[PDB]
Formats: structure tokens, C-alpha cells, sequence
């Protein structure tokens, strides 16, 4: 199944291994990679992190891949599979954004963090835009920030739990001369089970 | 070591044979060969096994002469019950033998020669006892006293009692009324379509008949009684084509011929369409070869109008003698179906049934899911399995209509039941016979 | 009772092919037209009548469909398939709304997909013949 | 019809363990969609053909989540039972819900 | 309701051992009327939530008798099922009585 909850949560941690050596650390020194938006129960919202630190944010979830992929039956219930296409951005905040940014691209070319990242995600890289390097103005200075939109293609399995497959069939075949002929010349009965 | 070319040249005949469906299954009165479905490929292979004068081998021969030789013919035992009694007094210590053999390990002989008072019985008697005792004997063959016979009972069915001198006579075969001679065939092997036998009795005829209606199969019979080319009224009389069509048994093939008791026509018969392939035949106008055309008992010439007309009224086949060229007419069941339909039908259940089979066990494309696809992966299998029929120049149109998935009760969906499908072809005829009304000559 | 290609489900040799691309996925053509008339020089018109009816069934699958490995393992088998065996099954194609109401009585395989890699996803269009492309209706002859 | 005495030795070996919430029916699935985490519930002896809950079960759900079916588990993993609960109830704030009696019973 | 896998599971401790025909019906003092022998019966491996009979049995019931119900006592002497014969039978001389097929079931 597909859930971009939880494939955000496999990106951070993507992310943490494979560009980690180029980030901050926090009071745990585990490199800023943080959730879009972050907010814990109810309203409780989220300090902006130290400076590069990495932003993760699922933009939305398309399906330019036709409506149903293949529908397959297993031990008992019938199961779709949706192919969707998943445009996460990744964006690096701080001094040096763009030269960091950068390095994390030459690395998601890479066939062993491709490997890594279809594990835990279980997504694959379609490819990778362009890197704008951005400066805003925040109130006094100007803060590098260098998104990037990493799109990823998924197959999401769901089970329909209403199926009740086929497993007898019952045909009753009649044989005539003409079309008509109300009383059937010969007549056809079949059944066969599973059994 | 074999030589690098191996040639061996024999002064023999043509018989290269063709395949079609079905295969016919002789049952027979006999005692040799192991357990039921014994099966011969060649007439020298019947004969290893049957005499001239043996029933089977009677069968075998008419069958098998034709000219597209049959690939495999079937011969079928009924379960035999050996009947013994002394025909004479006992005379002092006069020797009686008798050897009973079940399955393949039992070759026990057996002699009493204790009659030195008086026996009057007891010799039947004390086999009884000693019958019972044999450590290879005791369990399978079941006994009597009279005032013996060794039938059968559990676990081994095959029984066989011979002497020289003092007896070990009769037959009485146990299998009857079809059931239970079919009932054991079926255990051993339903590969079979057509089905004979060598009895002729009207109990056991009538018994086939019926039991044959219940299953997928055709069942040819001869008769050759004359009360049936006399009566011009079905219920009128009690012969056996006018049971058969008094019942409406659509699969029982009759052939009516003057050598239905010592031989058995219905061989010829059987092997003229069998074969060639199912439906793709008319078993009409056919020119069965070495059988002579329907002779009248009473003056040895060939059948009369009026009786021909009699057999047509019971729907029993015959052989007319037309341009002086033996050929059997008719060509239909007693049912009043004709015998290609039937077959054809037939033929039709088993490929739709293996057809259908591929997706509900060996889940070709996957388990029939129940919807619009899954009920349109069962149409198109059907309609599949019809085309082929009429590639097969048997049907010519088909028409399957199929439930839409929202209009199916809720019910049939948990007991995951398909039902309401239905296919309506039109068959293609034959033409049998013509009239030509010439205008003039002027 | 609107079209929706949702509900379009097609059947060849007992599979359920499933996976179509968006776009124009199915296609159906007789591969003759029904009459073509001949026009004198004087100016009268004869028509002939072709007994011609087969067709061309085309599908516009998407590459990782299922449905794809299914077919390319049918056609395998097929060939090493003895010449006397038979190639053919009917193809059925079912849609509620009624847009198709069309057969493909002895549907065989004519020409393998054309695989087109690229940046994106691609289809992969199957080709089918057909001996008798049969066209029906709902409304009976009356 | 069927013996007391054989019902219940049959029930004997059912010994569901640990109980575990549904927010959707898991007659197809018993191992997906799963809500909350397995809490151990102790069973009692077989009586009657119909073993029942020894104590009360507190099944603390988490927030923003919904229950309206159940399902039973052994030590192997292996879902012996499914069922539903009277009404489905959505709990905002993480709440608890108690199981006050489980009776599996077989006397038809 | 169980589960599939759960009547599997659960049908597996029941294994009737032999089995014993009654002439009235053995609902409650099932050691009474205890007409024939204990002959043996095998069943097989659960399955879709039932057990079969492995093979044909044949139960030697003595002359003069009349039997209509029967019963599967287990290995430990325990009456787990009764049940009704097709028609209640007068075995008036020595005879012997087939059991085509026997079988347990739990899908009702």
C-alpha cells in the first residue's frame, strides 16, 4: 500500500545516511532532516531548525499511468494495483545551500542509494529537476534556499475486502434449426465446480 | 548392440488407422484377463486372449475390418458367479476336484473323495468348510450350500472356479441391470464413449438403456425379434425398439439385423463414425462393409416397405438395400435425435467443461474474480469452445447472453455461484435424401 | 448509462487483459469496406458485395502492466505450438454503456509491441487480427 | 446433535492471547489495517461449550483513530477469531477502550 | 464467528478413534445402548474447516439387532459426537454395516 506519511518518513531517513556529512546536528547530533510543516498533537508546531538542514515535502500524488495498473486475485479476495507518480521536494536551507544541494543529486544517481532508497520506501527515482538557487529576504539577511523536486513512481496494492471470486458455473445451452422453434431441439446443462 | 539400420519386411496387409472421438468398450461375458478395461490395439492382440467362437472376439472382428481401423478397442468382464453341483450320485470314494483363482496369486486346488458311507450333499458341504479355511482363499470368495456358489465378497472381485471331470459349470454373471456392471467399470477407467454388450436379454437391454441415459455415453444394441415388423403402433407392442421408444432414450442406438444373436452388427456401426471426428459426420447413409443387408428370418430376402416402415415407427435403424447397395438407413437414435447431434453435443460438454476447467483449476489467467471482467473471461471461453463447433461445420451461429455483475443477488456472490448463462446455437443440417418430381419429356 | 473507460474490459484466450493506457486504448476497424460501388460509364451504379469481414483489434496497454508478460508469454508458447494447433480464440469485448458492441470471432495475434523507452512511461500497442470483426446491437429485428 | 462433553474438549485449545482492534472489517484480511497494538487477554477454562474473558481488557487506542471491528490471536500468530464490536467509536484525544466480557462459545 | 484457519487449527485435537452405533439416540448416558463393537475409524488432516473419513469401515453388528444413531468415542473414552442414521435397520440375522464416509464439520 501506498501512504506519503510513510514515505516521507522513508526519504528523512534516506536522506540522514546518505547526505548527512554536510548538515547540523541537534542536541541528539542526528543531522536536520525534518517533515514539512512540522507540528506535533494537535497545534503544537515546530522550531525551525540550525542552518542547513533539510526540508521534506510531498507535493502531491498523480496517477498519469491509467486508472488501474492490473487487477490480480489472491487466496481469496480480489486486489488492485494503482501505479501512482509522487513528486516529493527536497529543499536546503542555509549558507552554502546550493553546493549541497548538488552533492545530494550526484548521489541519488548512484546505483547503491537508489537501492538503499527503493528499500524502506519502496519507490523508485523517476528523475530529478533543476536546482534554482534561491535567496529570500527574512527580515535582515538573505537565507539560500535550493529546492529540488524528486519524483517518485510507486504501485499501491489495496485488497477489496467485497470480492467473493468465481468458483462455479452453471450453463443451461439449448440447440435449435431456426431462430425460434419455442420447443428446443436439444438442450444443454453444465455444471462445473472447483472441486 | 543393435545394427545401425534395423529393416524387417512381413508379407502383411494395409490398416493404417485414424483417430476421432470416442472409444468403443465391448462388455463381456468372459473369464480371462486382469481385473475390468482389459483393452486390445489390434485384432491378432484380441485374439491372444479369445477364441473363434468367443464372444469378444465375434465383436472384435466385425469392428475392426472396416477400412479406417479403430485406434484402441476396449473389452470390458462382468463379475462372474460360478455355480457348482453333483449331476450323479456319489459313488464311494469317487475323486472331485475344483481350483478357484482370485486376483493373480491364487491357484488352489481342492479334492474331497471322502463319500465313504453316504454323502447325498456333504461333498458340496465339506468344499464349504474347506473352501473357507484356504489361507489365500478365506477372505474374497463367498460360498453357499444349496441342497454351492462361489460368488464374491469384498476387497477381491475377480473369482474363477475350474474342474475337468465332476463339474464347476455355469456362468450366471453377478453384474446386473448395467448398474452394477457399470458401477465396477466406472471405478477402473471412464475413458470409454460407446458401450455394447454381449448379453441380449430384454431385462438387461432395457436396463443399459436407461442407466446409459443417465451418463455421457451412446449405447448401439441389435435386435433381431420379429414381433417389431409387424406392429405399425408404438404402443402395441412389447419389443424392445418399441420400449426403447416408448421411453424416449435419445442414447440408445438400435440396429435391427438378422445376425444380431450370433454376431454383433453394431461394431460395424460403431466404427463408421468413430473414427472420424464428432459432429463433422452424418452416420446416415453409410456403407458398412462385410455386413449384408436386413434379411427377413422367414424367407431370407430383404426387408419389405411395410416393414421397413414398422422399424421406422420405433426409430430402429436397419440396413436398406437401395441401388442394390447394402446401406444403413436411418441413421438415428431412439430418442428420434439423430446420432451426429448427439455425438456432437457430446463432444460439445466435454470441451466446454475442459475449457471452463483451464480457469477454475488450472487458473490460467488467474482466479474468476466476480465482476464485469471475470463474468466476460467465462463468456469468452464458452463462446471460444461454440466457435470451434463451427469451424467443425456442426453448428453454423451462436448467441451466449451473461448476468451484468449489479444484477446478481447478493446470495450467489457468498456461495461464490455463477448461474443464468445461456448460449443458443443453430445447428447445420444434412441432406439425407432427395425427391426429384421430373417436370416432363415432351 | 454513460461511457466510462472504467468499465471496459476486453478477453482474449482466457485472460483478463487490464492496464490500458489514458489514452485511445482500444481500437476496432474492419479491414474492408462493406460495399464499394461501381459507377458506369453511362452514369449506372452496381454495388458489390464483400464477403470480407475480418478486422484488426489494436491495444494500447502501459509497459509495466501485468497483462503485458501475459500475452508475450502466450505468444511464446504459440510458437513452439505444432502448425495443425490451433492460434485463435474469440475476443470478447464488454462495456455496459454500450459505446463498443463489437466481436472478434477467431482473434489471433498478428505483430508484437514496439517497446519505446523514454523519460517517462510508455505503451506498448498489441495488435490483433480477427477473421470476422462481427458487429452487434441491443435492438433486436424489430 | 453434538456433545457437550466433546464441545468442550474442542474449545480446549483455542487460547486466544492477544486482542487486537479494527477500524474496518478483517474477515479478508486478519492481518492488515491493524489499529492498535496486541494487549493480552487470559481466558478461562472450557464450560458449558463457551470459554469467556477471565479479566477486563484495557486497550489504550491511539488518537484520531476509529474501531469498529476486533480480531483474536495465539502465540503463533495464527487469528483464530474475528468479530465486531457493538458500534464504531472514534476516538479524537487517545482514549481507552475497555473489553468488558469476550465469550466464544460453540452451542450454536 | 472463527476463522478458516482457526477451525483448522482447532479441529485438530478433536481425532475420533473409533466409533460405536447405538439403537435410540445417545443424547446424554452415551454408554448405554452400546449395541456393537468399538471399530476403529480413521479421519484425516483438517481442511477447510472439516475432516473426512480416510477409508470405507465396516462394522460387524450382531444378529437380531436394530441400530438407528451412532457415535464417535475418541481415544480417551469421550462421546465427542453423536448422530442419526438414513433410516433405523433391523438387523434381524448376522450382518455387517458400511460406512462410506464419515464426516466432522464446523462450516454451519
Amino acid at each position: 500500500q501506498l501512504e506519503t506519511a510513510e514515505l516521507e518518513k522513508g526519504i528523512v531517513r534516506v536522506l540522514v545516511d546518505v547526505i548527512g556529512h554536510r548538515l547540523a546536528r541537534d542536541k541528539n547530533n542526528r543531522p536536520n532532516v525534518i517533515r514539512a510543516y512540522p507540528s506535533d498533537n494537535s497545534n503544537d508546531k515546530g522550531l525551525k531548525p540550525d542552518q542547513p538542514f533539510i526540508t521534506v515535502y510531498c507535493q502531491d500524488a498523480t496517477t498519469p499511468y491509467g486508472w488501474v495498473l492490473d487487477k490480480f486475485v489472491e487466496d481469496d479476495a480480489v486486489c488492485y494495483r494503482i501505479a501512482f507518480q509522487i513528486p516529493v521536494l527536497i529543499t536546503v536551507n542555509g549558507k552554502g545551500a546550493h553546493s549541497i544541494m548538488l552533492e545530494l543529486k550526484q548521489r541519488l544517481e548512484m546505483s547503491t542509494t537508489r537501492d538503499y532508497l527503493a528499500d524502506m520506501t519502496g519507490a523508485s527515482v523517476l528523475d530529478t529537476g533543476a536546482i534554482p538557487n534561491d535567496y529570500t529576504y527574512l527580515n535582515t539577511d538573505f537565507e539560500n534556499s535550493a529546492p529540488l523536486v524528486v519524483t517518485l513512481v510507486k504501485n499501491s496494492v489495496l485488497k477489496d475486502e467485497r470480492g467473493s471470486i468465481i468458483e462455479r458455473v452453471i450453463v443451461d445451452g439449448e440447440l435449435v434449426y431456426e431462430e425460434g422453434q419455442e420447443p428446443p431441439e436439444y438442450t444443454i446443462h453444465l455444471d462445473v465446480d472447483s472441486k | 548392440w543393435n545394427p545401425i539400420v534395423n529393416v524387417d519386411i512381413t508379407l502383411n496387409t494395409a490398416g493404417t488407422t485414424r483417430e476421432g472421438f470416442g472409444l468403443p468398450l465391448f462388455l463381456a461375458s468372459t473369464d480371462n484377463f486382469e481385473e475390468r478395461i482389459r483393452g486390445y490395439t489390434s485384432l491378432t492382440e484380441v485374439a491372444e486372449d479369445f477364441d473363434e467362437s468367443t464372444a469378444a472376439y465375434k465383436a472384435a472382428k466385425q469392428l475392426w475390418s472396416q477400412t479406417p481401423k479403430v485406434t484402441q478397442l476396449y473389452i470390458g468382464r462382468r463379475t462372474m458367479q460360478y455355480t457348482v453341483s453333483i449331476p450323479d450320485t456319489v459313488a464311494e470314494g469317487s475323486e472331485y476336484s475344483l481350483t478357484v483363482a482370485i486376483g493373480g496369486g491364487v491357484s488352489q486346488p481342492f479334492q474331497y473323495t471322502a463319500k465313504e458311507n453316504d454323502t447325498a450333499l456333504i461333498v458340496l458341504n465339506e468344499f464349504k468348510s474347506q473352501i473357507e479355511a484356504s489361507p489365500t482363499i478365506k477372505d474374497g470368495v463367498n460360498a453357499s450350500v444349496t441342497g454351492m456358489i462361489i460368488t464374491k465378497a469384498g476387497d477381491n472381485d475377480f473369482v474363477k472356479v475350474t474342474s475337468i471331470t465332476p463339474t464347476t459349470s455355469i456362468a450366471a454373471t453377478t453384474a446386473d441391470t448395467a448398474s452394477a456392471a457399470l458401477a465396477s467399470i466406472e471405478t477402473y477407467s471412464t475413458d470409454w464413449y460407446f458401450i455394447s454388450a454381449e448379453d441380449r436379454t430384454q431385462q438387461f437391454v432395457l436396463a443399459m438403456a436407461s442407466e446409459i441415459q443417465a451418463r455421457k455415453k451412446i449405447f448401439f444394441t441389435a435386435n433381431a425379434d420379429v414381433k417389431a415388423l409387424q406392429g405399425t403402433d408404438l404402443t402395441s407392442a412389447t419389443d424392445v425398439p418399441a420400449q426403447l421408444a416408448k421411453s424416449k432414450y435419445t442414447r440408445t442406438v438400435c440396429l435391427w439385423h438378422h445376425t444380431a444373436e450370433f454376431d454383433y452388427p453394431e461394431m460395424a456401426y460403431i466404427a463408421y463414425g468413430a473414427p472420424y471426428d464428432a459432429g463433422s459426420i452424418a452416420w446416415g447413409n453409410a456403407q458398412l462393409t462385410g455386413v449384408a443387408a436386413s434379411l427377413q428370418p422367414a424367407n431370407q430376402r430383404p426387408l419389405i416397405s411395410i416393414q421397413k416402415s414398422a422399424l421406422d415407427t420405433r426409430s430402429c435403424n436397419f440396413i436398406d438395400l437401395d441401388g442394390g447397395v447394402p446401406v444403413v438407413r436411418r441413421g438415428i437414435t431412439s430418442g428420434g435425435e439423430w446420432i451426429d447431434i448427439v455425438r456432437g453435443v457430446d463432444w460439445l460438454e466435454s470441451d466446454l467443461k475442459t475449457s471452463l476447467r483451464d480457469l477454475l483449476i488450472n487458473q490460467k489467467g488467474g482466479k474468476i474474480t466476480y465482476d464485469d471482467t471475470g463474468i466476460t473471461r467465462i463468456r469468452q471461453v464458452i463462446e471460444t469452445s461454440l466457435q470451434r463447433a463451427v469451424n467443425r461445420k456442426f453448428l453454423s451461429t451462436y448467441t451466449v447472453t451473461v448476468p451484468k455483475a449489479s444484477q446478481v443477488a447478493l446470495a450467489d456472490k457468498k456461495a461464490r455461484i455463477l448461474k443464468d448463462i445461456t448460449f443458443h446455437g443453430i445447428l447445420a443440417g444434412a441432406i439425407l435424401d432427395v425427391d426429384l418430381k421430373g417436370t416432363v419429356a415432351y | 448509462q454513460q461511457y466510462s473507460p472504467k468499465d471496459v474490459v476486453c478477453s482474449w484466450n482466457g485472460i483478463a487483459i487490464e492496464g490500458f493506457a489514458p489514452d485511445s486504448f482500444l481500437r476496432l476497424q474492419r479491414t474492408s469496406p462493406l460495399v464499394t460501388p461501381v459507377v458506369g460509364a453511362g452514369g449506372q451504379v452496381a454495388l458489390t458485395r464483400n464477403a470480407d469481414k475480418t478486422g484488426t483489434i489494436e491495444i494500447e496497454l502501459m509497459q509495466t502492466s501485468l497483462s503485458n508478460q501475459m500475452l508475450s508469454a502466450i505468444q511464446a508458447k504459440q510458437d513452439d505450438m505444432e502448425l495443425e494447433e490451433d492460434i485463435s480464440s474469440n475476443f470478447v469485448i464488454y462495456d455496459p454503456s454500450g459505446s463498443v458492441l463489437a466481436t472478434g470471432i477467431n482473434a489471433w495475434l498478428q505483430e508484437l509491441p514496439q517497446i519505446e523507452l523514454g523519460r517517462d512511461q510508455n505503451s506498448k500497442t498489441w495488435i490483433f487480427g480477427c477473421e470476422k470483426l462481427d458487429y452487434t446491437s441491443t435492438i433486436p429485428a424489430s | 446433535t453434538l456433545t457437550i462433553d466433546g464441545k468442550n474438549k474442542i474449545l480446549a485449545t483455542l487460547t486466544p492471547t492477544t486482542i487486537v482492534l479494527h477500524n474496518v472489517d478483517p474477515t479478508a484480511d486478519p492481518t492488515a489495517n491493524k489499529v492498535t497494538q496486541p494487549v493480552a487477554i487470559f481466558f478461562s477454562e472450557p464450560n458449558n461449550g463457551l470459554i469467556a474473558s477471565e479479566d477486563t481488557v484495557n486497550i489504550t487506542v491511539p488518537a484520531s483513530a476509529t474501531v469498529s471491528h476486533f480480531s483474536l490471536w495465539d502465540d503463533n500468530s495464527k487469528c483464530v477469531a474475528t468479530g465486531a464490536l457493538s458500534s464504531p467509536q472514534f476516538f479524537a484525544e487517545e482514549g481507552i477502550y475497555v473489553i468488558s466480557s469476550v465469550s466464544i462459545d460453540l452451542n450454536k
